[PDB]
């Protein structure tokens, strides 16, 4: 009755997709055979959203799976659920990406999306309303940064009336892991301003702090960095999945967080992320529960609100609970924060509550806000863009395979005209 | 085992020696067996079931 | 799926590919006689019906001094009766008797037998090449073999691994001009180029692994080893991967500048090696450290421009970052100012292989640094010094100008370097 | 709701607070696992645990305490021995290196690395709260992290909370023995900040409680686990009237009121009674009257002070058990007939007393009886300004010729500071017989 498509691009889609339908597999209950396992009967109320239902009994699910290389398709299907993914879904190359953009874009890219395009309007027209989109990549890579914003423009204009949310994995200064990354960031933030609706911006420092001072792990692996925006990602859509005393899908979300189209990067936060010692020895009550939302320093971008105002801010809330207590909470926030949030305009925060709570656990929550200290991600790319761009450094690469400067040289200034418009409404 | 010295939060360790010490040495490394994550994060009590107390259901019983 | 084509040229080449190969056999468990005791290798070993794998490789060599026990020793029969080129007279260090008429006699064999593993491929990735400067066949049927294939194969992939010439001893005096004469078609005709020094393996060797007194064997196995680390992508599953077109593109700035240093960490002998911890920050330090480079030159002089970095083994990637960040802490490493970020890394599950009767330790991680520095101009420099003063008088002239090609092709080569110079001390302005 | 914060600092606070706390899980019922037998679980409406436990809602019941050092041996073993599972695990704090008996080093230099996260963990105790009554805070003068840290402790939680009771029990270097050698010098430089930054301090020796531990225990050669017993009896006996239903019930805001005559004269003695062991109770008689007049025994005091010396200011008696009001209003004329007990002409009434209904506890391995009814005694006496003496004496023979110094100012005080905390004890010592004075 509302589907939700998932798109995965590049071998950092590839790992979070895994992460992403273990995790509500495991929330559904489904096997990695394929047949539910479970207990309860309002899992199967709304089972369509993910996963489409064929002969036996077997669900399976929505989810295309793309990569210019075969290296990482058979490590996805050699995973603990890598069983349930249908075959027909995986669309591999057989030559790699480089970390280009223009590789994955214009020469390489050219040819494989007229598979992928098949493939999602095979699957889109199959279902009675799809509700929308959803894509995970990696803007660091050749793949899923060039590829996947050439399924950002021919999705946008092939479904016009339909939403589009991107979780995005921005680089880092610090986690500089790529030497041509400022030119596949600048190259890709440029083509997915104007094309899309929600953005969720996910950068690793967050997630390496998160797992060093908040959960006292040791061996912070991919697999544990991936549960933590996994979870994220089945918080935000539990509204369409189950019940409760407040809905609010992906679409009412976007309304209130999106107050016009060129202010749409968020920045996300989880809830409850405590360490595995200090489980027993605290009170999971609602404002022990929200005094760690609105902290930084779980929250999963490399950015500081303090250094920035907030312009609108939301929370899904999910298990039981008194709906005086999240009132009393968000107003005081509001009213002890008055320098940290805006004032021309009023009732910045948006509330929602569901009933299900995940596994384990009695009650969580998922923080999606944006603000005007996004645009510190933003000036960090530019200024490390600028600073190699004068003397043409890597541009052989780029000016060897049929781009041209001037795709450059008006990167930078839209994406310069963005950070200029993200300052006046500070 | 593993956290034996005092130093280097060896509270973790001790309290997370049970989850974390199930091979044995047919792997390789920590690393190498939990690439897809630990096995219990973000809760406890792994076996738990789904509630099934919707408030509706809760609030409005057969009199 | 994804393969690559070895191709090793002269009697460096072959004696490197006799080390190497066998570390290939090792990692994948192949026995010398060809066949499993009991789908990754399919990188460099091709399937058969009667289950043998036949490695993908090729030797040329224009003397059949070396390959002869090739053809006779343990791997007789793993290796093809075919992908053992081997010519009628040896070039004798001369440049010109390699490229104008020995080299012309058995180039149509190699490119015969090039398009017939060729065929075989269903993705190809690239071509490695290994070789040395100094002999006669390195130097001249390489440049050969380098100008014919990018006619024959357009934007494949060619990367190199080059003996260069030491700055202070060597195994023959003409060498200067066989290394002035290669880098006029290797310049141009190469994606990238990696550089090791035969007597800075000698100094590695005897101030860590206690070996004060080397051989061949022994630099080859590091050498291999270099090797081994860099095409472990390409076989074994990792938490990230990388590609023969990933750190070309992520090492080469410009298309004049495609010579990079390699690194290997860590180097430590059995005995030694229990005693101290070996940890990640420990290992990939040690790769920064000037006395432990595989080329004679000083990066302190130099500027960074771009690094590198694969690391194998137990390596969590939060020990990596915290490392990065040390070592962009301190001033001792310095960088260009138009490389903000310059680091690229790669992470495998797989820890190295050690050799029977070898002289490595058996380690848990290990890193390999693929650096590009501003410094070799000073090794390309000091050998300009030599080249001066060799031609002054003009000494070792006549076999060149008799044998076929024309004396002022030793002004152009010495000119189009000297502009090459000028290029890397303008791009090493800030 | 009525709730208290204790905090233990340095080695004998942490020593004390490991054999109290296991006093107040066996009066409670609470297992050293951390949780309420599932045998006789009920829900009854009970808050007398409130006073030291927080409930979860898993119904583990987890102490409000916070344990302070600067050195991890005397932490670790709390942490690994058979209450691991009770204390919370950031609850306590352990540093890197310790004081090592310097006040400079516990004041100054080290002290100051680890204030920010102390206060940061009392505000987060104390915002779980509702209505908070004061703090206990367990130190000892001669050791340099209880004399220098609990110092800068104090005065850093009165600029925090404004006017809230601090209960402070200290033990103190024995006048004629000791296990160390500048400690009087730690016991000068902490009390000119206890003096104005604590409401009332009360007042242990080691030394003494051999005696009654040799005596009425018969214990020839006792240990610390022994001596610790009495220390968290006394405090049990203090914290009863919030916990258990009585006929009188003190607060802590109440006795402090009673006892501080003037803002100089906080500093009261403990007296516990009967105690008794577990073979010769059989043969004696225990009611009220011999157990109200061994307390005023010069013998049985915690402190070696003599009463007789010195004069009565005010007592609390606080009883525990089978205890009716008559008895005790008949005993107490009893003890002011007596010529040998007196009394200040201006204080006509010194007497509070308070009862309270539930007998004293034992612990398995103890080494008290199972009594009946008990009374602890809270006096003011003036009998102390020879306690103060006695180590005067002891710091002006020191300080002739600079001895143990340069090591105090090597670390960034001044030297002045000693001659300030001289001169103030001589006037706080000057205040003890002028108030003295009939
Ligand atoms: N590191 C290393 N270098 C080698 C090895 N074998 C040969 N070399 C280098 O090769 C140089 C000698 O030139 P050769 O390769 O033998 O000559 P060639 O390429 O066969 O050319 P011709 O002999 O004229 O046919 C020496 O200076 C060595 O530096 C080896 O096993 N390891
Ligand atoms: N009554 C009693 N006193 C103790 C006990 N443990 C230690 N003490 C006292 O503590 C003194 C020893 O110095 P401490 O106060 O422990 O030294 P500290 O607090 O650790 O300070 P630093 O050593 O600098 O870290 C002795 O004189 C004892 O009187 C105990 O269990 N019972
Ligand atoms: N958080 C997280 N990041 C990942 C994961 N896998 C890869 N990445 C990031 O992806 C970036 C590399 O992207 P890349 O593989 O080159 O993209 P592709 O070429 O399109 O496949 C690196 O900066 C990694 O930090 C993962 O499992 N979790
Ligand atoms: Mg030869
Ligand atoms: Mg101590």
């Amino acid at each position: 009755m509302r589907e939700i498509v998932h798109l995965q691009a590049g071998q950092c889609g590839n790992q979070i997709g895994a992460k992403f339908w273990e995790v509500i597999s495991d929330e559904h209950g489904i096997d990695p055979t394929g047949t539910y396992h479970g207990d309860s009967d309002l899992q199967l109320e709304r089972i369509n959203v993910y996963y489409n239902e064929a002969t036996g009994g077997k669900y399976v699910p929505r989810a295309v799976l793309v990569d210019l290389e075969p290296g990482t398709m058979d490590s996805v299907r050699s995973g603990p659920f890598g069983q349930i993914f249908r075959p027909d879904n995986f669309v591999f190359g057989q030559s790699g990406a480089g970390n280009n953009w223009a590789k994955g874009h214009y020469t390489e890219g050219a040819e494989l999306v007229d598979s992928v395009l098949d493939v999602v309007r095979k699957e889109a027209e199959s279902c009675d309303c799809l509700q929308g989109f959803q894509l995970t990549h990696s803007l660091g890579g050749g793949t899923g940064s060039g590829m996947g914003t050439l399924l950002i423009s021919k999705i946008r204009e092939e479904y016009p009336d339909r939403i589009m949310n991107t979780f995005s994995v921005v680089p880092s200064p610090k986690v500089s892991d790529t030497v041509v990354e400022p030119y596949n960031a600048t190259l890709s933030v440029h083509q997915l301003v104007e094309n899309t609706d929600e953005t969720y911006c996910i950068d690793n420092e967050a997630l390496y702090d998160i797992c060093f001072r908040t959960l006292k792990l040791t061996t912070p692996t991919y697999g544990d960095l991936n549960h933590l925006v996994s979870a994220t990602m089945s918080g935000v859509t539990t509204c369409l999945r189950f019940p409760g005393q407040l809905n609010a899908d992906l679409r009412k979300l976007a309304v209130n967080m999106v107050p016009f189209p060129r202010l749409h990067f968020f920045m996300p936060g989880f809830a409850p992320l405590t360490s595995r010692g200090s489980q027993q020895y605290r009170a999971l009550t609602v404002p022990e529960l929200t005094q760690q939302m609105f902290d930084a320093k779980n929250m999963m971008a490399a950015c500081d609100p303090r250094h920035g105002r907030y312009l609108t801010v939301a929370a899904v809330f999910r298990g039981r609970m008194s709906m005086k207590e999240v009132d009393e909470q968000m107003l005081n926030v509001q009213n002890k924060n008055s320098s940290y949030f805006v004032e021309w305009i009023p009732n910045n925060v948006k509330t929602a509550v569901c009933d299900i709570p995940p596994r384990g656990l009695k009650m969580s929550a998922t923080f999606i806000g944006n603000s005007t200290a996004i645009q510190e991600l933003f000036k960090r790319i530019s200024e490390q863009f600028t600073a190699m761009f004068r003397r043409k450094a890597f541009l052989h690469w780029y000016t060897g395979e049929g781009m041209d400067e001037m795709e450059f040289t008006e990167a930078e200034s839209n994406m310069n005209d963005l950070v200029s418009e993200y300052q006046q409404y500070q | 085992p593993r956290g034996q010295c005092l130093l280097y939060n060896w509270e973790e360790e001790r309290a997370t020696n049970h989850l974390d010490q199930v091979p044995s040495m047919q792997d390789g490394s920590e690393s190498f067996f939990f690439r897809h994550g630990h096995r219990g994060l973000l809760t406890m009590q792994l076996k738990s079931p789904m509630p099934s107390s919707t408030t509706q259901k809760d609030s409005y019983q057969p009199p | 799926m994804r393969e690559c084509i070895s191709i090793h040229v002269g009697q460096a080449g072959v004696q490197i590919g006799n080390a190497c190969w066998e570390l290939y056999c090792l990692e994948h468990g192949i026995q010398p006689d060809g066949q499993m005791p009991s789908d990754s290798f399919n990188t460099f070993f091709s399937e058969t019906g009667a289950g043998k794998h036949v490695p993908r490789a090729v030797f040329v060599d224009l003397e059949p001094t070396v390959i002869d026990e090739v053809r006779t020793g343990t791997y007789r029969q793993l290796f093809h009766p075919e992908q053992l080129i081997t010519g009628k007279e040896d070039a004798a260090n001369n440049y010109a008797r390699g490229h104008y008429t020995i080299g012309k006699e058995i180039i149509d064999l190699v490119l015969d037998r090039i398009r017939k593993l060729a065929d075989q491929c269903t993705g190809l990735q690239g071509f490695l090449v290994f070789h040395s400067f100094g002999g006669g066949t390195g130097s001249g049927f390489t440049s050969l073999l380098m100008e014919r294939l990018s006619v024959d194969y357009g934007k494949k992939s060619k990367l190199e691994f080059s003996i260069y010439p030491a700055p202070q001893v060597s195994t023959a005096v003409v060498e200067p001009y066989n290394s002035i004469l290669t880098t006029h078609t290797t310049l141009e005709h190469s994606d990238c180029a990696f550089m090791v020094d035969n007597e800075a393996i000698y100094d590695i060797c005897r101030r860590n692994l206690d070996i004060e007194r080397p051989t061949y064997t022994n630099l080859n196995r590091l050498i291999g080893q270099i090797v081994s680390s860099i095409t472990a992508s390409l076989r074994f599953d990792g938490a990230l991967n990388v590609d023969l077109t990933e750190f070309q593109t992520n090492l080469v700035p410009y298309p004049r500048i495609h010579f990079p240093l390699a690194t290997y960490a860590p180097v430590i002998s059995a005995e030694k090696a229990y005693h101290e911890q070996l940890s990640v920050a420990e290992i990939t330090n040690a790769c920064f450290e000037p006395a432990n480079q595989m080329v004679k030159c000083d990066p302190r002089h130099g500027k960074y421009m771009a690094c590198c970095l694969l690391y194998r083994g137990d390596v969590v990637p939060k020990d990596v970052n915290a490392a990065i960040a040390t070592i962009k802490t301190k001033r001792t490493i310095q960088f260009v100012d138009w490389c903000p970020t310059g680091f690229k890394v790669g992470i495998n599950y797989q820890p190295p292989t050690v050799v029977p009767g070898g002289d490595l330790a058996k380690v848990q991680r290990a890193v390999c640094m693929l650096s590009n520095t501003t410094a070799i101009a000073e090794a390309w420099a000091r050998l300009d010094h030599k080249f001066d003063l060799m031609y002054a008088k003009r000494a070792f002239v006549h076999w060149y100008v008799g044998e076929g090609m024309e004396e002022g092709e030793f002004s152009e080569a010495r000119e189009d370097m000297a502009a090459l110079e000028k290029d890397y001390e303008e791009v090493g302005v800030d």
